């Protein structure tokens, strides 16, 4: 599924990611923009044998189990396939565990490079919130 | 210390140990089930064609019963004469001959050893010694009798004829019900948490049955009843009947909506044959029961539900509705499964005490009315006869 | 379409009704002119029609429960139904034929737990006022043996 | 060939056959359970009003226990004097009289046959002979005794009074706990995979219990049969052990036993009773009755509910009590001809200041051999 | 709305945790101020409050498992949970009350398999950081009898 | 994506196939190059590879059933599978690993009903030409003990 | 008496022998704790110091354990205090054993090394002066190891395993256990029959031949045998695709040692069985499936495929679980009758045929000898 910007904002708010561990809704929307382009099926093989899954591009060596990745830690205790659904529940719950690990949202490369300290709140403007 | 001590020559007192003593149970196997009795095996209509067989039990002892090409029925012990394996492993089937799966010994439908795998060695090496003869080895064959389609077997050649064993009164009461071709309409088994004897006493307990039937007509025509007992004591009939042509709750009354099909007023007829056969007619509900012992405190009750082959759709439907009266969930017979157990458990600390059976006096013969235990005392007259438990020598000397 | 989830939900409510001894609610799961039977695989394979329980109207179910309350004597016990997933054989938006595996534990008041029956419900479902009802349920038991007696229906 | 051969007169040696011989078990039924003992039946508070009854066991033998209008408690064997069926089929209830369901014989609350269905026939046909007399047939009645809310039953005319049977030291130790009305707050049953004797030994095993600034002791009555084990002055939720003062001594633990199967326990604010029944040579049943006092506040009751985690089938303290019996049952499988060794605290079968002793265990066997005619 | 599928999934994860001897994860299924109790239908029918296990905090659950590891002695065995469909009594988007049938097999290291307990979980669910947690679970057992002892919670 | 609903449906059909003695349809559930094994928790924990049943092709499954029909002599009996919810352990866009709890009752023709096995299916699923198939199923049994023999696969 | 032997011959076995519970208790004191060697485990299953397992010699539970000296010891699993099992685990590794009931300590030989509170607490209670640790202890077993097979006896008087086995069976064991072996699986079968029925069945060449060139050997005692053998379509014939690894032609060798050890080689399928009695009409069969430590991947795969022939679901051995029960049930009315065992004559020695029951009669020669039933 390709989300609309505001659709995804509304779904992230209704899952309580607004100000979650410091981070306003716009950070989460901006992160998904530059991680996956709002595509729940986004999939990126790394040369390290790991893959990044779903709308928040969650890594298969640390966070979810894809059955293909040597040294899986599977710290969200989920198969990676649950991060490829039309429904963002499992992706958000794993995110909440990732952002709580305490490197904050720096965990999301594309969020550092393209979102950190920008006007974040822009990704939420013009949305029924 | 013998907990099998009979009080006197009368059956008004039963030692509770009779339901507990394991040595006494093994005697029941040798002296009753493999003694001068007829064991109910199956209906002839359940093995109609040549080769059709069933497996069942006479007491502890497994049995094959089979139709041959001659249209006669045979039965033999289900024990290979080699090292003792069951021969037939199936509840039922059709076969030309039986074969032990262990070492492929062949038996004909009479139970004769017809074949021994490698009898004559392999390349003149091993096999049976020259002294060995097939015809000297075989399972025990049973004398078979078929009476109104009921197939019975005895291990004794000397057992009286089924007609003499039953007596004329019971012969007629069976013919009354099995007067036409019957059709099996279902089978169910109950595992009873009680010694076999407790269930068979209960079949014969007219006191219990009248108590319950009397309770059942607090709900919804004057009836008289009676209890017949053969000369041996072992067989009974409990009946109830209207006088055809006298004057004078349920959301679906159809359960009791019956139809007339015997030339008499008999609404209920429960017939028993020592040591474990029951034939019943309750309105239009016809059935056979086979009672087997399993363990000192367990027994098996096998129901064969019956229709008549000539039943119309509507007549058969009536028997299917009335089946709700009988079997494991019967409006009438439900409690019959549990009361045996209530006794088994009530006597746990009373192995040395005696049951009291005085209803209708000392007698072991027929009676008008059902507030009696004559058919129960009859069971024990027959039992003690077969078990050699009449007054002994020493105790007879002292009394006389 | 009537589906596996709707039948599963129906089956769990049926089970809770029987297991909670709310037996007066048990006939409400059936149509007015339903069929209910408890039998076994041997009878079912040979085409034999008789049941431990046999009913061709909801009223007969109601009478069986009257008799359980007001007539039958039996030692106290309860059932615990454990059910499998339904399989639908055929069906449209309003009829469906389905099979559901079952296990029933019996727990005596004295505390003995035993596998009392297992098998499958061969069901015919219909829809009345938008709700699922049994036109037919045949409890086909795996065992020819019932321990002691059967008081409560499966 | 006899595996129930005692080594000496001393009780430092128990033949392992005692836990296996089936003939010996049937003697235990005749000589102990239906002999000169008091069998624990129930609490008086479980049958408060007239007609309130329970069913239970005295050894193998099922029992009815019931309150009558006179406010007294009666008990009789749960066996119909007709053909032997259980009379009362329910764990508990209230009734005017008892009736055997098989042939509708009626019994009053004393266990007297008051009624025989169709005694006089039906339409002058059958019924009982003229010579039959209701008052000559009946279940064996039990003598009942009460002590501070505990109901006991005996089959023996000759059994001493409950006060004499218990003795004064055990009488005082019971009254200490049961000095007020108690209220049942839960029941649980454990099926033990061991001969009853192994669990009762274990209740009395101060040696075992001490393995799981306080001084303790062990009291034994004159017969040997009854004991008291006593004790007196990391967790994320220490509230488990947050107690309150309610005994006018310092005693934090009192475990009391009465031959052949009664236990009363006080562990801080955790009060309970146990009934031990034999079931088969290698199985027994333990019935727990958890207790509050009727006058308990909400907060006091909460404490007993938290402290209950110490006791019962999953008890921090009592969990292992279920299994050790079985460990013995299985360890001795090839040793029916050998003897248990019980020498801790000497030959003594009386009270001791230590708890590193087996005096209360040897006491059990002194009392056992007395009842069983096994002394020498 | 919290639904039957979400509770069923929660129940299967609870079951796997207990059945896999990952007992340290078992308290994480409960709120800080939760209630957990193992009782039976006799106690529940009277209103008797005692449990084989009785806990009114997650910390009490944690201590019970510490004691299982550090203190309690018992013969090796595992549980196999077979669960029914949850039936929801009341609930909004965040709370729910529900009953779930259960059966627990006990398998000894020596290989014997027995029905060890059966009954229903009377549950109160809440939602913490968008996940289901038990505010309350009462394992109401069908039998008054526990075989040998109870080491692992139900 | 392979999901919990698809595996549930697959598991119910697998169960029905084995429990109905339609054993010829049993290999149809597997890929050509599949692995099937019946083992226990002890062997699985110590890394031991052997099975009561061990197959690395669909053809070996087909041979096991030929031999059951044509060759093997055993006393008649039937299975009753009660399954739990499948729980997906791993997956990508096309493959999935899952665990499904199971209990198998054995019912003899003579009527005895016993818990014959329990454990979990450790499964590898794929989806080929629109059909969900087992690449792998390991029936990891909770007990080291099989009563009498194992004729039919789990 | 249903255990009355007809004559001295063993062509007739009283069916009561499978039923009499008094006779079973005699089997415990005269066979399992008499002049026999009971199979315990493989030495490779307890490789390192402290490595132990628990099992049985008849009814009697046993601990078997490796010590620092690299020797193996075995003792009765019974605390010398009040009789509790000492070791509660199938297997593990320990410095010493401790009874959980009252914390008595035992070394790996089964000696009592420690008694909780032996000397009282604050000079109160404890053991009398007369009590001496070294006078109390479980029965220790004589241990023997032969090609890795660990056996235990209760009897000082029992001969060595080489003398007990005899030379023919010593060589037949060495044949297959000639190298280091590796356990590849364990499975247990609960048999609904008296132990003797399954052990007879292992020795039954008559049965096995039904299910080209072969023979049956019997030791001098009668108790041990070897059965040996040599040379619709399968969609996957790989099940029988073997490889050569014995220096003879022998494709089947089944070896038994009184009263409950079996070693088998069927093509590339190697396994050991332990037969234990459990109740008059039940026994336990423990399978230990084996590879050789030096197996390649492809050779191991062959053993994993050929394992389908053996154990609880074996194409060959499935029936072996049930036939005992078939006899137990067939004789339910015949406690007073006799089995007929005349195939190959009265003989209890080796034979070139397999249409014989000589190894079965051998079992009963050995049985009656141990039981004083000649
Ligand atoms: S036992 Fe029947 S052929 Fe050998
Ligand atoms: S047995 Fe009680 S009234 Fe007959
Ligand atoms: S029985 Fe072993 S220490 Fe007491
Ligand atoms: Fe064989």
């Amino acid at each position: 599924k390709v989300f609309g910007r505001c659709e995804l904002a509304a779904a992230m708010k209704r899952h309580g990611l607004d100000n979650y561990r410091g981070y306003s809704l716009g950070n989460w929307v901006c992160a998904a923009k530059f991680e996956s382009n709002f595509n729940t099926q986004a999939t990126n093989r790394n040369t390290d044998g790991s893959t990044d899954y779903g709308i928040l591009q969650i890594n298969s060596r640390w966070w979810c189990n894809d059955g293909r990745t040597p040294g899986s830690r599977n710290l969200c205790n989920i198969p990676c396939s649950a991060l490829l659904s039309s429904d963002i529940t499992a992706s958000v719950n794993c995110a909440k565990k990732i952002v709580s690990d305490g490197n904050g949202m720096n965990a999301w490369v594309a969020w550092r490079n393209r979102c950190k300290g920008t006007d974040v709140q822009a990704w939420i403007r013009g949305c029924r919130l | 210390e013998s907990i099998i001590q009979w009080h006197g020559a009368t059956n008004t007192r039963v030692p509770f140990g009779i339901y507990t003593d394991t040595a006494n149970a093994d005697q029941e196997q040798q002296r009753i089930y493999r003694g001068e009795v007829w064991n109910y095996l199956c209906l002839e209509s359940e093995i109609p064609g040549a080769g059709d067989f069933r497996t069942t039990f006479a007491g502890e002892t497994p049995i094959v019963v089979v139709r041959d090409a001659d249209q006669e029925i045979y039965a033999f012990e289900n024990r290979c004469a080699h090292r003792g394996a069951l021969i037939a492993l199936e509840k039922s089937g059709r076969t030309d001959s039986f074969q032990c799966v262990y070492h492929a010994w062949s038996y004909n439908r009479q139970g004769d050893l017809t074949g021994v795998a490698f009898e004559k060695g392999v390349k003149g090496q091993g096999g049976m010694p020259a002294s060995f003869c097939k015809e000297e080895h075989g399972p025990r064959k049973l004398r078979v009798a078929v009476f109104c389609g009921l197939v019975f077997g005895s291990f004794s050649e000397d057992v009286p004829s089924i007609e003499d064993y039953l007596g004329p009164e019971i012969c007629e009461r069976i013919e009354r019900v099995l007067h036409k071709p019957v059709e099996v309409i279902g089978r169910f088994t109950q595992k009873l948490p009680n010694n076999w004897k407790l269930y068979f006493e209960n079949v014969k307990d007219s006191y219990h049955a009248s108590l319950l039937h009397m309770f059942f007509t607090t709900f919804e025509l004057s009836q008289k009843g009676g209890v017949i007992v053969d000369e041996s004591g072992g067989h009974h009939v409990s009946y109830s009947m209207i006088d055809r042509g006298a004057k004078d709750r349920l959301k679906d009354p159809s359960l009791l909506e019956g139809f007339e099909e015997f030339e008499d007023g008999v609404t209920l007829q429960i017939l028993s044959v020592f040591p474990g056969f029951v034939l019943q007619q309750i309105q239009n509900s016809i059935a056979v029961r086979q009672l087997l012992p399993k363990s000192i405190s367990s027994s098996e009750l096998n129901w064969t539900y019956l229709g008549y082959a000539d039943d119309s759709a509507e007549q058969r439907k009536v028997r299917l509705k009335q089946a709700n009266l009988i079997g494991p969930a019967g409006f009438i017979s439900m409690e019959d499964g549990a009361v045996g157990g209530f006794v088994q458990r009530g006597i746990a600390g009373a192995a040395n005490l005696d049951a009291v059976i005085e209803m209708g006096g000392d007698h072991e013969g027929s009676s008008e009315g059902r507030a009696t235990e004559t058919s129960v005392r009859g069971f024990w007259k027959a039992y003690r006869k077969h078990m050699g438990q009449e007054m002994q020598a020493e105790n007879l000397y002292f009394q006389g | 379409m009537i589906n596996e989830i709707q039948i599963a939900a129906f089956n769990a409510a049926y089970a809770k009704t029987v297991d909670s001894d709310a037996m007066e609610q048990w006939p409400t799961f059936f149509t007015k002119d339903c069929h209910y039977r408890v039998t076994n695989v041997d009878n079912h394979a040979e085409g034999l029609a008789a049941g431990i329980v046999w009913a061709d109207s909801q009223d007969m179910l109601t009478d069986r429960i009257s008799a359980l309350r007001e007539a039958n004597i039996y030692e106290r016990h309860r059932y615990r139904h454990i059910l499998g997933l339904p399989s639908i054989q055929s069906g449209d938006a309003t009829q469906a034929s389905a099979s559901t595996p079952f296990m029933v534990l019996r727990i005596m008041h004295t505390g003995e737990t035993e596998v009392f029956a297992s098998g499958e419900y061969l069901d015919k479902f219909t829809t009345i006022d938008g709700k699922l009802r049994l036109q037919e349920r045949i409890a086909v038991c795996d065992s020819t043996v019932t321990d002691t007696l059967m008081a409560l229906p499966l």
